[PDB]
């Protein structure tokens, strides 16, 4: 804690409502709480496929190097899963991403092991 | 005849009001044809060039 930063530069996502709203700044934990049926999957791709910090309103420019997913699936159903790889390889993110895939009907104990792994 | 002539007047009055309408009713359908048109072909550029410029994006990655 005596070296950690304030999490302080602002990312827009493009949803108004974190914009505006509730915002997501560079380094922060923020989980999306949803239902069962409630799209959450397409919501986190979007906010993979346009976040972006801006940094003329910050005062700095200094360059746009952008982000490098790192996507730590937890048994998800190959229809999710094709979902976020499609997204993934339509706007060309897999050339900076690494997924960690555990798909579901692999074993139930190494999802323990994954987002140790992942982060 | 005096009203003879200006019931003619009246006629040729109420003929010369209506092509003035239907000038003004047909200049204004071809204004909004035309601009309707064109908000159409502008659009399609966008349609199209951003299909193209989006598929030289995700070839060059692949």
């Amino acid at each position: 804690p005596v070296a950690r930063r304030k999490p302080e530069q602002f990312i827009q996502t493009g949803i108004s409502t974190i914009d505006v709203m509730n915002t997501l700044v560079r380094g922060q934990k923020l989980p999306i709480f949803s239902g069962s049926g409630l799209p959450a999957n397409e919501i986190a791709a979007q906010i993979a496929r346009q976040a972006t910090v801006r940094p003329d309103l910050s005062g700095e420019g200094e360059k746009e190097e952008p982000f490098a997913v790192v996507f730590a699936a937890m048994g998800i159903t190959q229809r999710e899963l094709s979902y976020f790889i499609q997204e993934f390889e339509r706007t060309g993110a897999l050339s900076r991403s690494v997924l960690f895939l555990n798909k579901a009907d692999d074993p139930t104990i190494e999802r323990i092991l994954t987002p140790r792994m992942a982060l | 005849s005096k009203l003879e002539a200006i019931l003619s007047q009246e006629v040729e009055a109420e003929i010369q009001a209506l092509l003035q309408e239907a000038e003004a009713k047909a200049e204004a359908v071809k204004r909004e044809a035309e601009e309707k048109a064109k908000a159409l072909l502008q659009a399609r550029e966008r349609a199209l060039e951003a299909q193209y410029r989006a598929a030289l994006r995700r070839a060059e990655s692949a």
